[PDB]
């Protein structure tokens, strides 16, 4: 990405489309994930996809602890 | 199957099979091949091209046990001539062949089996209900 | 250097000897067509729900004992 | 019934059957067959058509067994000659071939019975005292 | 194959092979090589440029030991003359030989096996969530 | 190799070794010597040099036990004489023989293998991020 001096006030969407739409979507991704991470699904280094039995007791084992953390922070201030 | 040809048998009991004993060593070695396919796991589909030496010699040496007597006889006397021999084996090889047959076997041979507390499992009860509030991103 | 070297025990026995190290007498070996060190990765599954069997009667299950990891605690803590 | 036929037994034995001879080991075969097939498990719907060479070979070697002797003799001689055999089978086979046998049977072979504690079970007292107090969707 | 030659085992047995004999010595002699072979775990590709005293020893004893009696008898007479003998071995390789062809495997021969709980391991969910906040460094 | 020779052999065997039977003979105390050597764990490059008078015993005696029988018959008679020997040892030292041998390996034989945990190890994360803040001495 780079700083244009100029506001391109005749060419703004030629600039978004090759520089902000790419940045926002690489940084959108990760904020997504990471929002997904708090409210429980922890990131599960481990998983067995071929057990539907122990992929569902790895599912219902998926503890909230995170998101209890920053609820609690935010309670307080 | 016949991991085993019939001229090296020949040569190694210094005979000549013929007529229905040709037949009946082919018989024999047919069932020992087999036998020994069955020990180890393996398919070898074409038969006497890779055919290892270690099958190779199990099914010849199986082949001529089961030639020599085959009601396993332990002692076996005619007048003045007799003759005793060892203990025969439970199966067409011995129990020193059978680890080297189940050599191809894949890992030691401690296979696991997968076993289930009768529950099918069904991990989306409560992933499902989670409605989109957002862009549809 | 003493506490120093009473924490190398506690390492030595906590990294090499601190497993019920599982081992197995009376199987054949040499197997997996005389292993040349090829294929390492095996993947033996052994889970919970797995149960290992071997066909010979002969095959006997052995498990070694580990270091409690008791005494060097207090030997540190001294 | 009849895994295996009677030409192959013939050739093993290196003899041709006639007369009751045949018959009897036709009936052979049938009872070694039937024996094959209820300790492997299986149906073997086309009995000479798949019949894998396992079990081929297990009933034909039954078969020659049966045949041999049906005494279970262990030594006979009459004057000079004499001839021991080795321990005969329990029922038929070798342990190596009752192994051999139940390959054919799902998983390995530690089959579990579901008990209970004389309880039929009633999943319905407390659901069906509930009442409809919405839109009935 | 071929570990040892045939001029070596001749003078051993004080006999010279001809005719099928030779063909035959020849035949075990490859054989008992094989399993050798196999019950080392080496490959020898060079078969007679290497080949330590010890393996060429137990070869040839084994190969003397077949063509001695390859029915593996314990007592055998013809009237006066008799002989009995020793308990024959589980196949070849007295324990004693077993042990010394084992000393080229690896280590003391505890090799283990890599177990896993069914699992493949993904080590980067949540390395890659972090967004580069420097120079590029 | 060839740890003995053959006029101390011939001197014991109280008999004179011609044809093949010196050939055999040779042939036989070589590999007596290799089962020592193997057995021993010693090189021994000088083999008639230093040769200690206990392995020349060892050899000489199996290589005596070899000549008598190569068979290892326990009995063995012809008419009106008969002769049985004792149990055969495994291998062709008795376990006094292998002990006596064995004596030349160093400490009392226990000897240890090195296991690891799969890991290489790198014993300088930490200490090449010091940065100099001296006088370079």
């Amino acid at each position: 990405i780079e700083l244009p001096d100029a506001i391109s006030d005749g060419e703004v969407r030629k600039l978004v489309e090759n520089e902000f739409w790419p940045e926002f979507v690489r940084r959108r991704e990760k904020l997504d994930r990471i929002a997904q991470w708090a409210r429980g699904e922890q990131p599960d280094y481990l998983i067995q996809n071929a057990n539907r039995e122990k992929r569902a007791l790895l599912k219902l084992a998926k503890t909230p602890w995170l998101g209890l953390v920053v609820t609690h922070f935010t309670q307080a201030l | 199957a016949g991991l085993a040809t019939i001229d090296e048998l020949q040569t190694l009991m210094s005979t000549v099979f013929e007529d229905d004993a040709l037949e009946q060593a082919q018989l024999v070695l047919d069932i020992v091949s087999s036998w020994a396919r069955v020990v180890s796991g393996q398919m070898w589909p074409d038969a006497p091209a890779n055919v290892p030496d270690d099958v190779r010699a199990v099914v010849l040496q199986a082949s001529r046990r089961e030639l020599k007597n085959p009601d396993r006889v332990i002692s076996r006397q005619m007048g003045p001539f007799n003759v005793q021999y060892s203990q025969p084996p439970d199966g067409f090889f011995y129990p020193a062949e059978l680890a080297i047959l189940k050599r191809f076997k894949r890992s030691g041979g401690l296979m696991t089996v997968s076993t289930s507390r009768g529950e099918e499992g069904r991990p989306w009860a409560g992933k499902t209900a989670y409605i989109r509030y957002g862009d549809g991103l | 250097s003493k506490i120093d070297k009473t924490d190398y025990d506690r390492l030595l026995a906590q990294h090499y000897n601190s497993w019920k190290v599982k081992v197995a007498t009376g199987i054949d070996d040499l197997s997996e067509d005389a292993t040349p060190e090829e294929q390492q990765r095996a993947k033996l599954i052994l889970a919970q729900d797995d149960i290992l069997m071997h066909g010979n009667h002969e095959a006997k299950f052995y498990t070694l004992p580990e270091t409690s990891l008791d005494g060097f605690i207090a030997a540190h803590t001294q």
